[PDB]
């Protein structure tokens, strides 16, 4: 249904060890599709998904120029942030930026984003109106006045409403065999005795895409959300994801427990039970 | 595709 | 200057079958700053050919990384992930339990 395009950027200064490290990656939904690393041999933006390789060399030239320019801007901005926060030149600091757009099933803009962070904390963010700013502190208010004077929000709005949406739709069409394919979870339940009295039931979901999933345990149709241990959804390494949910159960009572799986790749939700 | 960043902090 | 300690998961790409090729994964997430050292161990020795994903981050700005390598699980061999980060006094070692 709904889709997103995001570009992520990290610059990390390293005083005494050369210029800051700069790494940026682009995502459509949960799929990484481009990458640039300043520390790589002859840095260029590189493809990481098959559907983006069909773009011509002028695409990769422009992308690489933009990345190199961002790395340069970050070097200057990191020096400025030292002044804004009365910091010494000896420490390592981190500058992060994300921007992108969400589009709905009808292919129109749902929301645009552009936000920056310094040393892991919010610095300045474009508001949902794509016309105003939220500054985190008095330093970021200095940036906010500069950006209001230079009409930065109007420049971002043009991109987020226009190019961001148009190029996302292009990618979704060229990558439709993967980006518009939901892979359903392969599911099973395993049984792990703790003692003579109790056992862990673990409900597994493997090999699904996209990462969004809901796993819950029920006993006689009552949600055991209080007693369920969930792991964070984790990448399998092959584009797909994994997750499990576990409950501790009185031995001999396993058949009272059902695991419920919801994912966009499934016709209808699944219910599983432990099978001896 | 990416947006040119043309502003400083 | 916020600091966040990594969360760590060690797991295989596919359910483990002894003698069949697989991928061992060490997923580190939720940490800040981004400098981190991750080793995959086999019986306590560092595995040499380990690949890792490119640095990305979540909505709360915290980083995540995937380290992985091909392996063939046996009933005898013991695998683990060792993580050092500025937020940890000593490196943290997490053993691969195939049931998790």
């Amino acid at each position: 249904g709904s889709h997103s395009m995001r570009y992520f950027h990290t610059s990390v200064s390293r005083p005494g060890r050369g210029e800051p490290r700069f790494i940026t990656v682009g995502y459509v939904d949960d799929t990484l599709f481009v990458r640039f690393d300043s520390d790589a041999a002859s840095p260029r933006e590189e493809p990481r998904a098959p559907w983006i390789e069909q773009e011509g060399p002028e695409y990769w030239d422009r992308e690489t120029q933009i990345c190199k320019a961002k790395a340069q801007t970050d070097r200057e901005d990191l020096r400025t942030l030292l002044r804004y926060y009365n910091q010494s030149e000896a420490g390592s600091h981190t500058l992060q930026n994300m921007y992108g757009c969400d589009v709905g099933p009808d292919g129109r803009l749902l929301r645009g984003y552009h936000q920056d962070a310094y040393d892991g904390k919010d610095y300045i963010a474009l508001n949902e109106d794509l016309s105003s700013w939220t500054a985190a502190d008095t330093a970021a208010q200095i940036t906010q006045r500069k950006w209001e004077a230079a009409r930065v929000a109007e420049q971002l709005r043009a991109y987020l409403e226009g190019e961001c949406v148009e190029w996302l739709r292009r990618y979704l069409e060229n990558g439709k065999e993967t980006l518009q394919r939901a892979d359903p979870p392969k599911t099973h339940v395993t049984h792990h005795p703790i003692s003579d009295h109790e056992a862990t039931l673990r409900c597994w979901a493997l090999g699904f895409y996209p990462a969004e999933i809901t796993l819950t345990w029920q006993r006689d149709g009552e949600d055991q959300t209080q007693d369920t241990e969930l792991v964070e959804t984790r990448p399998a390494g092959d584009r797909t994801f994994q997750k499990w949910a576990a409950v501790v159960v009185p031995s001999g009572e396993e058949q009272r427990y059902t695991c419920h799986v919801q994912h966009e790749g499934l016709p209808k939700p699944l219910t599983l039970r432990w099978e001896p | 595709r990416r947006k040119w960043r043309r502003w400083h902090l | 200057m916020i600091q966040r300690t990594p969360k760590i998961q060690v797991y295989s790409r596919h359910p483990a079958e002894n003698g069949k090729s697989n991928f061992l994964n060490c997923y580190v997430s939720g940490f800040h700053p981004s400098d981190i050292e991750v080793d995959l161990l086999k019986n306590g020795e560092r595995i040499e050919k380990v690949e890792h994903s490119d640095l990305s981050f979540s909505k709360d700005w915290s980083f995540y990384l995937l380290y992985y390598t091909e392996f063939t699980p046996t009933e005898k061999d013991e695998y683990a992930c060792r993580v050092n980060h500025v937020t940890l006094s000593q490196p943290k070692i997490v053993k691969w339990d195939r049931d998790m």
